[PDB]
């Protein structure tokens, strides 16, 4: 009866391994990126990266490293899956289709082993006789690398040095050698073995002492031999010695390392703090070791070629640096990706106060506001500040050949036509028309005509000749209201009468004349199907009655009339098809908006349905960005009506304000679109319905939350620095001691500059921020959490004002967290719940939080240690009670609650787990236990839940940030559905098992160490997504064994993407 | 900083600078020593007492050895009994859990008979030729094997053949084997020998099965780790997760924790002193914190590791674990995962399982 649906928006982004190769072919170098659960396949080139093949393998990638096994003709790829699913991956490149085909498989996974301190990492032998995997402390898992055990039967080997930093295989000997150094508690050691297959020894040197903070290995190639450990930089071969402490080193650790060249006279090592340091040695025996500096946070450096250096970040945003040999520095950036990665929280705000909602993040860290929407975005080229434009339609001054090189913008009773020879924007009027007339339509037909239809007379003008050469009046010397005229006839509709008209060849004839019962509103003629410009049927609109009715362009007869409510005249009506079935859009003038299909044979009024809008009043238009063209809404709430199989979207779109719009397609602007406004003039081309723009802001530190201001227009962000204004007054040490310097960077909404910081004491971590409406009091706070750690907590009550802070009240020990529960803040830390309110003040269980979470309900969501909990606040008595709490600890990371009984959850195991109160017995004794009536394994790390949505049969949904970036959605839904479609969830196993033959139930299994459960209720969304991805033929084999309809299911699934 | 958050932020941050888990681990180790329930489990019948608690290492469920010959299987969330093994015509003895093969479990009992259990369904059984009593067992983790040793005789059987293999016998009748057991890696093996002549003294020799080598344990000599200790059941000495931790008890009982790493193999870590009702020891999964279960309120203590140098003072008592009632406890072990709580068993037949 309760049932979820997880699907996710936007994909992990954090890189965590870049091993180049030639994966793709032999003659083709490759870059493999490796995100948290989707490898990256890239092909380096002069210009930079390029995407060939974004395979999403299902899997968590650990461990990945390409060799070139004997007799392979190009070099293969270990993927080793978090959850020990080794696999010898292959690429089948065969033609425009591209799988990944598993040479090997197998769960190498250890019943008995426990991950090593250091991460798990894997190497290949040089001479490709052995594969070594280091998984478990003491455990060498080794896989013979032989035409035979496509198993991968692999076999264990035990290593004396139990804790491992790093190991390698030493190149240039006979036997397989390896070189690692251990952490023995004497120092640091390094030692060498030989590893033997029929045996399953002793090395070229013995074991000696280096440096307690060495840990990185360097093994040189063949022609130098031995291996360099990394303020200490040592080489080591049999008994020569070599050492240097350069003095810039000490300033902090090395984390990144790669070979530079196959010489081995350079190297690459990358700092914390962003600092490309460069190793040199001089040549055999070598001489001496030397140290250089010559850029962002680097996790893992690859030198791809002719020093383009590719900067993997986890922390911010990837670069890709250029070292350049001539400030006189050489680290210059040419690429910074989007990649948002610790998404630390984000909130839901409505700026333009629309339907539609936003996203705030803090993504980066150190050395981070990011701003994330769902509407199609548009990069604009020129700007122009004109005034209001009464509309807007390109026309075509030159020939019949495609394009457009001339602008007609209409005044409120002028008429400037605007020339474009390329990037240029000049208005120049041609003598065919009248510049002082306001006009209604400045499109071409025929016959090399611009049809110039004005509010006085509709004029039409050959684009030869470059005069009028035919003029329409009515005979009454009354001014066009409405007029319409697609590409071979016009209806005008002056008063209460319409008139229809023939672009005939350079003349004008009218055709019908008619009269309604009211005075028209709107005119559209356009051919809704096999129409080449002769529009069969005529929309008009009643402005008295407020109605719309659909008649027979020819004779003006009206067909059917749909009756409408309210008094508000229709803005705008417009009829076109853009699906199998026509739809017709009817807009009035406040805003609303009435979809209802249309029939080009009868047009019959087909299900209306009230889609809201902006308040200004919204004119039709339709858009084409892709092959299937969408509608545009021009309005205070701007939107794109776009669809995705059968039903109409309406993704909102990225701008202002929208008065006008036209499509343009002059040779300086290809896809670009005209947009209108108060006084505005912006460009752009719009492809999907569905990216989401983000804009950056730096900061240059360490945010912790965030929270929107409604009366004061301007957010609020933490700061931890490590080292207008304000500084604190806590009026209530050793030399080295765990101190930072925090802020709070007031961001205006408008022009993205902060406005003030808040300076706090020294020594007192404070990660909290609220903004709320507390007690009584009318004014809008941003509450502060300060915590040191700890004997002492205090909280600072930021009253904003007109330029400054203030402070209202202060208030043993660290608090964890709380948000308003209703006009409140009531915190549960300190193991001891609290019943606070707001003199202008702030003014037991062993209850205390780590994560917190309630909807606008009396239930809250809590955990007091490893356990999801749920409280219930009762106003009779004003405290919490303990009604279910969750067993079968986890560690969790980030809690949400779905509706009133679905409890929303995830651990730092990859997992998502849900409880609700399923019906039990005894009372009050069983029903404390949440039991898990769902387990999913996301492969995430979620960070922060929120509600809200990106849009406008659940009745709720969610938002979780991830560590990696990933944004996603959950909802809920009853057993009815669930069941009927439990049959048929399993059924696109057949179709397709994995990417790596990897059982299907294994990934709906629970891959937690412990324990293994296949998914109890939760419906996967991306699995079914990928079903409309599925090829036609062999669409028709699934799902074909009540009418059991090939594309019945389809219907009844593409309101899942709509989600 | 010693905060969940900064340690965390740096994980989330995806700076790959591993131990933070680790360090994690230890602050709720640490954070849990201060938090405080007795919580019960129903049985289908009334066993007088019970013996030999066994975790699983899916920790899907727990089997239990009692008086009433009976295996009664139950599961930790819920604490509701499951199933309940019946087939030993006498109680069992050594009960062990198997890492690898989900549901397959054996238990021998004094007269000689082990069974081999399937929740799934079915079940073997095999009789020693002289029904000897039964000292110890161990499953062998990767290789299918489970040694038998029932007075001095180690057993070599795979349960896919009806009969042991091979038969290896000490240097004399009465050089009783003891104790076998593998370690968590299964790299080496651990068995204790009666010494030749209550001070009944044994030793621990430590025999490499890397290359599956039959041990020969008749040498009193070779490969010795431990020359006295004191050893009453299997539950008395116990192996750290990680491998690199082991507790064992010697004579003036004294309980040291020795590094099991080749570096300094045999050298003793830790050290303290404890009365003889100290019975049966079990170490934190992080090798931190043990747990001691004690004879006849305190019936449990916990411990945590400062600095290694062989005195006294190298642990501090930390807290002490009751019951809610003489009582004295026969095993208790820590629970898989680290921090959740602890189960044991009672003299007077009881199961409980202590959460904080």
């Amino acid at each position: 009866m309760s049932y979820n649906y997880v699907v996710t928006a936007q994909k992990p982004t954090a890189v965590n391994g870049c091993v180049t190769g030639h994966f793709t072919s032999a003659e083709d170098l490759n870059l493999l990126i490796a995100k948290n659960t989707r490898l990256e396949i890239y092909v380096v080139t002069a210009e930079g990266l390029r995407p060939v093949k974004e395979v999403g393998m299902y899997g968590k990638i650990a461990v990945m490293e390409l060799f070139r096994p004997k007799g392979e003709s190009k070099d293969l790829l270990f993927i080793l899956t978090a959850k020990y699913n080794a696999c010898i991956l292959e690429y089948k490149q065969s033609g425009e289709s591209i799988d990944i085909i598993t040479r090997a498989h197998g769960n190498v996974q250890d019943r008995i082993g426990r991950p090593s301190e250091t991460g798990i990492i894997g190497i290949i032998d040089p001479e490709c006789r052995m594969i070594g995997l280091r998984l478990y402390d003491g455990l060498f898992k080794v896989i013979p690398l032989d035409r035979d055990n496509k198993e991968l039967k692999a076999f264990n080997i035990r290593l004396e040095e139990l804790h491992v930093i790093d190991v390698k295989f030493l190149y240039g000997c006979q036997a397989p050698t390896i070189c690692f150094v251990y952490q023995d508690p004497q120092g640091r050691h390094v030692k060498t073995y030989e590893v033997s297959l029929r045996e399953k020894n002793k090395g070229p040197w013995k074991q000696e002492n280096v440096e307690a903070e060495a840990s990185m290995v360097i093994a040189v190639p063949e022609p130098f031999g031995g291996a360099i450990i990394i303020e200490s930089i040592t080489y080591h071969n049999g008994d020569k010695y070599l050492a240097i402490a350069p003095p810039i080193i000490k300033q902090s650790t090395i984390v990144c390392h790669n070979r530079v060249d196959p010489n081995g006279s350079r190297y690459l090592l990358g700092d914390m703090e962003g600092r490309l340091f460069m190793l040199l040695l001089e040549k055999v025996t070598l001489k001496d070791l030397r140290v250089e500096l010559l850029t962002s946070i680097a996790e893992c450096l690859t030198y791809l070629d002719n020093g383009v250096v590719f900067v993997g970040s986890r922390l911010g945003d990837s670069q890709l640096v250029k070292l350049n040999v001539d400030q006189g520095s050489y680290v210059v950036a040419m690429e910074t990706f989007t990649n948002l990665g610790p998404i630390v929280d984000m909130c839901v705000v409505d700026l333009e106060r629309q339907g539609q909602g936003q996203l705030v993040t803090c993504s980066g860290a150190f050395k981070s506001l990011r701003i994330i929407r769902n509407g199609i975005g548009i990069h604009e080229h020129a700007s122009i500040d004109l005034p209001g434009i009464k509309g807007l339609w390109p026309l075509r001054s030159d020939p019949n050949r495609e394009t457009d090189d001339t602008l007609v913008l209409s005044f409120v009773g002028q008429t400037r036509v605007l020339m474009l020879n390329g990037e240029e924007v000049e208005e120049t009027e041609l003598m065919g028309f009248v510049d002082d007339q306001q006009t209604f339509f400045c499109g071409n037909v025929a016959h090399q005509q611009l049809i110039q239809i004005t509010s006085a007379s509709v004029r039409l003008v050959s684009q030869e000749p470059k005069a009028l050469v035919s003029e329409w009046k009515e005979p009454q010397a009354k001014n066009i209201s409405v007029a319409s005229c697609n590409s071979s006839q016009v209806v005008v509709a002056v008063g209460r009468a319409l008139y229809y008209l023939q672009i005939h060849p350079q003349e004008l004839r009218q055709i019908s004349h008619t009269e309604m019962e009211h005075e028209v509103a709107c005119l559209d003629i356009t051919p809704l199907g096999d129409s080449n410009g002769l529009s069969p049927l005529c929309a008009i609109g009643l402005w008295t009655d407020i109605s719309a009715r659909i008649l027979k362009l020819p004779s003006f007869e009206l067909l059917h009339k749909e009756m409408l409510g309210g008094e508000i005249i229709p803005r705008s009506i417009l009829m076109t098809t853009f699906e199998s079935s026509h739809y017709l859009l009817c807009a009035l003038g406040d805003g609303a908006l009435f979809y209802f299909g249309l029939n080009i044979e009868t047009g019959l009024l087909s299900d209306r349905k009230k889609v809201t809008l902006g308040t200004q009043p919204t004119v039709l238009r339709t858009f084409r960005s892709l092959s299937t063209t969408n509608v545009f809404a021009c309005s205070d709430r701007p939107t794109v009506i776009y669809s995705s199989n059968h039903k109409l979207v309406f993704s909102n779109v990225n701008l202002k304000e929208v008065n006008y719009m036209c499509p343009l397609n002059s040779d300086g602007y290809p896809d670009s679109l005209a947009l209108a406004n108060n006084s505005t003039l912006t460009i752009g081309t719009i492809d999907e319905i569905q990216k989401l723009h983000i804009r950056t802001v730096p900061l240059y530190e360490s945010p912790r939350k965030i929270c929107y201001q409604e009366v004061s227009q301007c957010f609020g962000v933490l700061s931890s620095r490590i080292e207008s204004s304000s500084v604190s007054s806590s009026k209530l040490t050793s030399f080295g001691e765990e101190v930072e310097v925090h802020n709070l960077l007031i961001i205006d909404q408008h022009t993205f500059e902060v406005l003030h910081a808040h300076q706090f004491l020294q020594n007192e971590y404070a990660l909290s921020l609220v903004s709320c409406k507390l007690g009584k009091d009318p004014n809008t706070y941003f509450i502060v959490g300060t915590a040191m750690v700890p004997k002492q907590g205090r909280i600072v009550v930021f009253q904003y004002s007109d330029g400054k802070l203030q402070t209202v009240a202060e208030k043993k020990g660290a608090v964890y967290s709380m948000v308003e529960f209703n006009g409140k803040l009531l915190a549960s830390i300190n193991s001891t719940v609290r019943l606070y309110e707001w003199e202008k003040e702030l003014r037991y269980n062993n209850i205390m939080a780590l994560y917190l979470k309630t909807k606008g309900d009396f239930i809250l969501v809590g955990d007091l240690m490893r356990s999801v909990l749920l409280l219930a606040y009762k106003p009779m008595e004003g405290n919490f009670e303990e009604i279910a709490r969750d067993f079968n600890p986890n560690w969790m990371s980030a809690v949400e609650i779905l509706d009133d009984d679905n409890f929303l959850g995830a651990e730092n195991a990859f997992n998502l787990f849900v409880c609700q109160k399923d019906s039990a017995a005894t009372t009050d004794e069983e029903r404390q236990h949440l039991q898990e009536v769902g387990l999913f394994h996301l492969g995430e790390f979620v960070n922060v839940f929120c509600h809200g949505s990106l849009v406008m049969p659940t009745q709720g949904s969610v938002l979780f940030g991830t560590v990696n970036g990933m944004i996603g959605l959950v909802t809920s839904l009853s057993e009815s559905w669930y069941n009927l479609l439990l049959d048929m969830q399993n059924r696109l196993n057949k179709v397709i098992k994995s990417v790596g033959k990897i059982e299907h139930s294994f990934w709906r299994s629970f891959h937690t160490e412990r324990k293994t459960e296949p998914a109890t209720g939760f419906i996967d969304g991306d699995l079914i997504e990928s079903f409309l991805d599925i090829s036609r033929p062999k669409m028709q084999e699934v799902v074909a064994n009540r009418e059991a309809t090939a594309d019945d299911l389809i219907k009844v699934v593409e309101e899942l993407t709509r989600i | 900083e010693k905060n969940a958050v900064r340690i965390l932020w740096g994980r989330e941050r995806g700076a790959r600078a591993m131990g933070a888990q680790r360090l994690l681990q230890e602050l709720v180790e640490d954070k849990t020593r201060w938090m405080k329930e007795g919580k019960r489990v129903e049985l289908p019948d009334s066993p007088r007492s019970t013996f030999l608690l066994a975790f699983s290492p899916d920790r899907t469920l727990l089997a239990s050895t009692h008086v009433n010959h009976n295996i009664y299987i139950t599961e930790v969330k819920t604490g509701k009994c499951v199933h309940s093994l019946i087939g030993h015509r006498r109680t069992p003895w050594c009960v062990t859990f198997h890492p690898t093969i989900s549901g397959l479990i054996a238990s021998g009992c004094l007269d000689g008979e082990v069974r081999i259990w399937d929740l799934h369904g079915g079940s073997e059984s095999w009789f020693t030729d002289s029904n000897n009593a039964i000292a110890s067992l161990a499953f062998h983790p990767t290789a299918q094997l489970l040694l038998i040793a029932t007075a001095n005789e180690i057993h070599f059987w795979d349960w896919s053949r009806r009969e042991p293999f091979a038969v290896v016998k000490t240097a004399s009748e009465m050089e009783r084997v003891r104790l076998v057991r593998f370690d968590p890696l299964g790299h080496y093996l651990l068995t204790a020998i009666v010494n030749p002549s209550a001070n009944t003294t044994y030793r621990l020799q430590w025999w490499d099965f890397t290359k599956f080598d039959l041990p020969e344990i008749s040498n009193a000599s070779v490969n010795v780790l431990v020359q006295n200790c004191k050893i009453y059941n299997d539950a008395s000495c116990d192996i750290s997760a990680d491998g690199q931790l082991l507790a064992a008890f010697i004579p003036s009982g004294i309980l040291a924790v020795y590094s099991l790493a080749p570096h300094n193999l045999g050298e003793m870590l830790y050290t303290k002193r404890f009365g003889p009702n100290a019975i049966s020891v079990s170490l934190s999964p992080m090798g931190r914190y043990v747990m001691v279960g004690l004879a006849s309120h305190m019936v449990a203590q916990v411990f945590r590791l400062q600095q290694a140098h062989g005195g006294e003072t190298s642990m501090r008592r930390v807290f002490n674990v009751l019951y809610p009632m003489h009582v004295s406890i026969n095993s208790a072990r820590w629970l898989p995962e680290p921090g959740l709580g602890l189960a044991y068993g009672t003299n007077k037949g009881d199961l409980v399982i202590c959460r904080p």
